[PDB]
């Protein structure tokens, strides 16, 4: 399913594709915003009449988007949420049209046993809700953040690439009476400059900064107290896609040492589809960025990867804008945002 | 010894009202003895018992 | 109205229709005699039937679980509180409907669970479950990239049978002994285990060893799996390292002998914990972490 | 309220997450303060018996008594200053000693109840029903929960069992007693106890009074009876939405030992014990009393002796600090049984939506 039905209704699909491919769009937030705008455009223009057909169309669109790009997840998630929002309203409408509804609580056996129209405004409202959810993650976690780390204790911090993580760290640092030391690992071929920037910021912020070469983690692990993953995407079985490079090894080390591993992200980054593999999801960077030369470099096939995956084992807790969820619990949260038929397109 | 039905006949009718004293719950509902129509057990399934913490 | 005969009829059949399914069908048929409306006559009879089944059972809980599921379904049924005949009719219908559902479930599995196969990954299927085998077959049909491996299982020669079945396909086959599984740490890529029951959260009943396998996987940080269709949801939790209803005695230090009498005794049944398993495989969308427990909560409200 | 602060002992360089000290000896008490609360505080200041469960019950009883004592005034309405009074009481309690999640829940419930009943209703008629409702609540969310726990234990526990416990977990004690006398089975019950609290000892005494064979244990070793031990229940206080437990003393150590050797541990609790607040270390929130439980040289609690111990400030720098509540782990307590019968602590907040 490519572009064929779209005429003088929606054109921006191509622009979106372009943004995805050559990277003029940067940061997950921006992508989410773009997606929201696209959805708005869809809503204000497309022809409705029937409801099931509209739903089908939406599904098709989603499928097309998926086909176009995999590494973007926030975009997908937002769409899914909107679909879910639509679904409840649709159900309500159906219930009115038909006219027992609820026994005590939400119950199973629904998959075995047999279970003019307005919705545009509701769809619009859903988009607004999504926007609100997106607005600020840090303004919703920093109250459950200056609660874990304390005096004379030592942090270990990989991935300063996620914008949330840095902010969280800054919030933690704010206090005048409290004092703590921060270790920051690099992650060379994809995250060095960012790491340097983070270090500089820390220095500026009147805190005891420590520069770490990626090798020297082991000779300081005796003093290590906490581990924070700078993730960008979240999944079904609790797992997370990181904001690129140099996390996995550190996580493994922490696990070996049995040293606390916390996860900071957000529930807009939460996806309703399982990471069936890592190969289809995680992409590789540029082999040219490690070593120069070209003509004798046909022999020198060099390997470098951007994104990182962490198993549903090394992760422990996920404090969100709502609160502290867990790896063996996030499924329900996902369901609460994205509904049954909406997952499979 | 305490037995004997309250009314003239042993077994109840359709639409008539009875008061029950509960002995045990869960698995079926309440297969419990009556205080309006004989001491022999009468059962309710887990659906007609409640309408609106129920198990508490 | 007779269940022992039914039990006698089904033990090594399976293949076409799942063992539990047949039992469920039988239960449905039994129900559809004494009327589901008259709850005084019905529920007691159901209980009696369950008791009979238990009596006839040596080393299983799956059938019990199935019947509990059926009971739960029945309970759910009467929540329309209007016309009493339609509900009854629906109840009557849901028996062969359950059987039908199985096909659909299989089809679903053949679409969702076929995404897992990657470049050069060796697959080892544990125990005996039809669904897992079907999945494997569907993977073979797709021709991703794999290797189908069998075991030296010991109940009434199951592993050997499985191996023979695999041979039919044609895919090259090598074997793993119950003891010689220890060498497998990274070479066989992903550890798959078939299920004959799924409990609260991570609790799974199979055959003559799963817990050890799970432990091994944990040690190796290997991906551990539970693979099934849809008919096994139980409300159960053990206390010790292992606790189950048993016909074969645990640690039976056999009496003083010289000419052989009885010796084949030990832990015939095996359970697995919550921590060891990374992925849960069921047709019910894509659920993994602790969805079964939630489902149970939704159902029982007890 | 009265008088606050003015107390010895330093702030301590090691561990100062919560404030450490208070009102013990009464002087210039306010007219409106009910003496029962004061008495309770006095008890808690130097308490041996109660822990988590009975405390809450006591509090509830006190509240009921207060309600019984109080009538609707002419000037001020029924919902005018009651809430303020409640707040004051809570503050007083805080000042005395930090409280439990169950207590908080109870307070919340009370508040909800207050919100519910409109002030326009007949006053006599109102509290007649309100008190009944409170009683019902007490019956359900405590005694009935206990009953449920007992029944859970019944189905699960094998034909006669060797049982190990810690602390003063009243429910568990009750269960043990039931096992001994009511259903009648073999009870090789082992109780462990620490230096600062004589809870375990008290439990043992109680068991003896009922006629139970008890094995008494201390800190120096536990394994001496293990290396034999088959089935173990742990001491409980409060649960978090992580899957962890906030409990008393070296229970964590015991759990670790269990994990190491043969078999995991299991804990049964009330359905209104759960919180929605979360933590993951023994540095987060520490529960403290005065460093005086180990100053007296062992044996009994009230002794008053002449010797050597008593150097908090006397000699060249000395600190004698301790902890009461510590962090119990997650991977080891697999079992959690409540008003919802069955489940795992991996399902850390599966019942919080249903309630």
């Amino acid at each position: 399913h490519p572009n064929a039905a779209t005429s003088d209704v929606n054109v921006t699909i191509d622009t979106f594709v372009a943004k995805l491919k050559r990277r003029q769009v940067q940061g997950s937030y921006a992508i989410a915003l773009e997606t929201l705008q696209l959805l708005m455009r869809f809503i204000s223009a497309a022809r409705w009449n029937h409801v099931n057909d509209l739903i089908e169309q939406i599904r098709d669109l989603g499928n097309s988007l998926e086909k176009a790009h995999p590494t973007a997840f926030s975009c997908g998630n937002v769409i899914r949420r909107i679909l879910a929002v639509l679904r409840d309203e649709v159900e309500e409408d159906t219930m009115s049209t038909t006219v027992v509804a609820e026994p005590l609580i939400s119950s199973m056996f629904n998959l075995l046993q047999k279970p003019k129209t307005d919705y545009r405004q509701v769809a619009i409202q859903g988009i607004k809700d999504l926007i609100d959810e997106i607005k600020n993650i840090d303004e919703g976690i920093q109250q459950i953040a200056i609660d874990l780390i304390h005096d004379h204790e030592i942090l270990l911090t990989p991935t300063p690439d996620s914008k949330t993580v840095l902010k969280f760290l800054i919030t933690a640092r704010e206090r005048s009476n409290r004092t703590f030391t921060v270790l920051v690992t690099e992650g060379f071929p994809n995250n060095t400059k960012n790491a340097h920037e983070f270090a500089k910021k820390l220095a500026q912020h009147n805190i005891e900064t420590l520069v770490v070469p990626d090798s020297a983690v082991f000779a300081l692990m005796s003093r290590v107290g906490k581990v924070i993953i700078g993730t960008k995407a979240v999944f079904v079985n609790g797992g997370t896609i990181s904001s690129n490079s140099g996390v996995s090894s550190v996580c493994e080390c922490a696990r070996e040492f049995r040293t606390p591993v916390f996860a900071v992200a957000g529930l807009y980054k939460l996806s309703p589809l399982y990471p069936f593999d890592v190969e289809k999801f995680v992409e590789f960077g540029g082999s040219q960025r490690i070593l120069p030369r070209m003509d004798p470099r046909k022999r020198l096939d060099t390997v470098n990867q951007i994104t990182d995956y962490v198993p549903p084992e090394n992760i422990d807790i996920y404090i969100t804008n709502v609160g502290g969820f867990n790896p063996s619990f996030i499924y329900r949260i996902a369901w609460d945002n994205y509904k049954q038929i909406d997952v499979h397109l | 010894t305490s037995h004997c039905r309250f009314y003239e006949n042993k077994y109840p009718e359709i639409d008539d009202i009875v008061m029950v004293n509960v002995q045990q719950i869960a698995e079926m509902g309440a297969y419990v003895k009556l205080l309006e129509y004989d001491n022999i057990e009468g059962m309710i399934l887990l659906s007609e018992l409640s309408r609106r913490s129920i198990q508490k | 109205f007779n269940i022992t005969e039914t039990y006698l009829r089904f033990l090594e059949e399976d293949t076409e229709m799942t063992m539990p399914i047949a039992a469920i069908e039988a239960l449905v048929t039994l129900l559809r005699i004494k009327t589901p409306e008259t709850a005084a006559e019905m529920i007691n009879t159901i209980k009696s039937s369950t008791e009979e089944l238990i009596k006839s059972i040596p080393n299983s809980v799956s059938l019990r679980a199935g019947c509990d599921i059926f009971m739960r379904f029945v309970l759910r049924n009467l929540h329309l509180y209007g016309d009493w005949e339609n509900c009854k009719q629906h109840l009557i219908e849901n028996g062969q409907l359950f059987v039908s559902r199985a096909k659909k479930s299989r089809n679903k599995i053949a679409e969702i669970g076929v995404d897992f196969i990657a470049d050069d990954d060796i697959i080892l299927v544990h125990g005996y479950s039809r669904a897992v085998f079907s999945l494997l077959n569907h993977a073979a049909n797709k021709f991703i990239r794999f290797r189908c491996v069998v075991t030296e299982s010991r109940p009434s020669k199951q592993g050997n049978q499985l191996y023979t079945l695999l041979e039919q396909k044609g895919i090259p086959v090598t074997l793993i002994v119950d003891s010689a599984v220890g060498a497998v740490i990274d070479k066989v890529d992903k550890v798959f285990v078939g299920a004959e029951g799924v409990a609260e959260s991570g609790g799974i009943i199979n055959l003559v060893g799963t817990y050890s396998v799970g432990v091994l996987a944990h040690n190796a940080r290997k991906p551990f799996y539970v693979v099934t269709e849809s008919h096994k949801f139980v409300r159960m939790f053990p206390l010790s390292s292992d606790d189950l209803p048993m016909a074969g005695p645990p640690l039976d230090f056999t009496r003083r002998t010289d000419d052989l009498e009885d010796a084949l005794r030990g832990p015939t049944i095996d359970y697995t914990a919550q921590e060891y398993i990374t992925a849960l495989i069921t047709d019910l969308g894509v659920l993994t972490p602790s969805a079964v427990s939630e489902e149970l909560i939704k159902m029982w409200y007890d | 309220p009265g008088i606050s602060s003015v107390i010895p002992t330093v702030l301590e360089q090691s561990f100062d997450n919560s404030s450490l000290i208070s009102v013990k000896e009464l002087l210039l008490n306010k007219d409106l303060i009910h003496p029962s609360i004061l008495l309770l505080t006095s008890h808690l200041a130097h308490y041996k018996i109660v822990g988590s469960i009975p405390r809450c019950i006591a509090m509830l009883e006190v509240f009921q008594i207060v309600i019984k004592d109080y009538q609707t005034p002419k000037g001020t309405t029924l919902s005018r200053n009651l809430t303020s009074y409640l707040s004051h009481q809570i503050d007083l309690l805080k000042k005395a000693r930090p409280l439990s999640v169950t207590m908080g829940n109870a307070i919340r419930w009370l508040k909800q109840e207050i919100s519910l009943i409109d002030p326009s209703t007949p006053d006599k008629a109102a509290k007649k029903d309100l008190c009944e409702k409170i009683g019902q609540f007490a019956k359900e969310k405590i005694e009935l929960a206990d009953q449920l726990i007992i029944d859970n234990a019944s189905t699960q526990i094998e034909e006669s069992t060797t049982i190990v416990t810690y602390g003063s977990s009243k429910v568990l004690t009750e269960l043990l007693l039931h096992n001994a006398i009511s259903l009648k089975k073999n009870i090789k019950v082992i109780v462990v106890d620490s230096r600062p609290l004589f809870e375990g000892r008290k439990m043992a005494e109680t068991l003896r009074n009922a006629g139970v064979n008890v094995m008494y244990a201390l800190i120096t070793s536990l394994d001496t009876i293990f290396n034999d031990v088959d089935y173990v229940f742990l001491g409980a206080h409060s649960i978090l939405s992580n899957g962890f437990l906030y409990s008393r003393a070296g229970t964590a150590m015991l759990a670790m030992s269990a994990k190491r050797r043969n078999i995991p541990v299991l804990v049964c609790c009330e359905s209104l014990k759960f919180s929605q607040r979360v933590q993951l270390d023994s540095v987060t929130f520490n529960e403290l009393a005065d460093p005086n439980d180990l100053v007296n040289i062992d044996y009994e609690n009230p002794v008053e002796r002449r010797g050597n111990k008593g150097a908090l400030l006397n000699q060249f720098i000395k600190e004698r600090k301790f902890e009461k509540k510590k962090l119990a782990m997650e991977n080891k307590p697999k079992g959690n049984k409540i008003g919802g019968k069955k489940g795992s602590e991996g399902e850390s907040k599966d019942a919080s939506n249903e309630e």
